[PDB]
């Protein structure tokens, strides 16, 4: 006996820039995605689930500025929230 | 160096929403697993400095959240491909609640580089091919798992603007 | 004197199934998704973010009955909650 | 249909987060916009029979919620392209806070079938072309504003599952 699951499920994919463009590496400080997803992780991790967390890093990247970039969260199919209760 | 979920606010998210969190395993017995993937030095397109910097720092997270984290680096797309077999048949995976996949490279629209990357021969890993080995069939020990996949490269050259006047 | 501004900011979109997949319509009930978005959207656009509402809407479908789907959400650049605050 | 925000859900939401919620202009000077394009008959694939079911509850639902609702229907990817383009123009769209954009029609992995498509000769508007055509240099009216895409379609032809026993 056989029973059928969904193919895709339960992932969630954050990319550093929007299609088509440009994500910024600072040659001795590291990759600005990645350094500001770091920092967000370490502070929200405690009180928002993952797909907060992803809007509060594009949040922090919308003045355009010097070097413009805006990471963008792809191919949702969480069915629920993500917390990472860190410290259990 | 990560804030961490108080006994308070843990009941309190439990409390806040229902029957709609992802569960997460013993933190005794869970085996959580996550893999990261960086490019720095390829063939044809200029050396990705910094890059330590980005592989130290989320190495230290995803172990400071309770990941074991395995440190791939200058791999082809086919190489990146068999890694990734690989890290979802990890039987580990079975008594986990969840993964991280972080990919760090040079990019360009169809995808993420290889390390031989080049116009005139493309050396290229999808999002798509990403996707298919994580998914239910070629992972099934993930099923009903949150996969959480992070990628730091370009997705082609435009700088993501446009003008205006004032 | 020009400024730069994101050339794609502000964005969500939610399809009816995962890449590849179909999608269900019953030829006299409508379409599934479209059906189980209003109904969500009526009931929660009070109290959730769009993309929360989504969630849900995505989680209706977690179980695979005899005409899986699971709807996505793709190409994510709210850098805010959208609330539609209706009433108002 | 829609069960209304209180006065005291509204503030409970300004206060529970601060500056991250997008702003919504006045109720009595605002003009939002929303366009429904939904495809039912066809060339060469059968009737979308139910699909007016769909247009009637969408209609219904995003004038509830306070947008002018424009509906198109049985159109070519063209057709559609230059429907798109002509609400990026709308004047309104300065006056408004937000918009809904809703495709429903058959669908494959490129993306949505105009009423022409075929096999033989594809007729099928992409879901770039949409993000393009209503982007910050496409549509600088929307800049900074929520723009919400809702697409009925299929994505291809699987039925979207794998076989496990028991």
């Amino acid at each position: 006996a056989i029973k059928k699951a969904h193919i895709e499920k339960d992932f969630i994919a954050f990319c550093s820039s929007t299609p088509d463009n440009v994500s910024w590496r600072h040659p001795t400080m590291g990759s600005v995605f990645i350094g500001r997803l770091i920092e967000h992780m370490q502070e929200y991790a405690c009180s928002c689930d993952v797909e907060e967390i992803f809007r509060k890093v594009r949040f922090s990247f919308e003045q355009p500025d010097g070097r413009a970039q805006m990471p963008t969260t792809e191919r949702v199919t969480l069915t629920r929230c993500f917390y990472l209760f860190p410290g259990h | 160096n990560v804030k961490l979920c108080s006994l308070e606010e843990a009941q309190r998210i439990w409390k806040q929403k229902s029957a709609e969190i992802y569960p997460i395993m013993d933190k005794s017995s869970r085996t959580r697993l996550a893999l990261i993937i960086c490019n720095e030095e390829f063939d044809s397109i200029p050396r990705r400095t910094g890059a330590e910097v980005d592989i130290t720092g989320m190495t230290m997270l995803l172990q400071n959240l309770g990941y074991s984290v395995d440190v791939k680096k200058n791999l082809t797309a086919s190489d990146m491909t068999t890694e990734l077999e690989a890290f979802a048949h990890r039987p580990e995976h079975k008594t986990s609640d969840s993964t991280f996949l972080v990919f760090m490279s040079h990019g360009i629209r169809e995808g993420i580089c290889g390390k031989k990357h080049s116009e005139q021969v493309p050396d290229i890993l999808q999002l798509n091919a990403i996707f298919s080995m994580l998914n239910t069939k070629n992972c099934p020990s993930l099923k009903d798992k949150p996969k959480v996949i992070i990628i730091q490269a370009c997705r082609g050259d435009s700088p993501g603007v446009v003008w205006f006047k004032d």
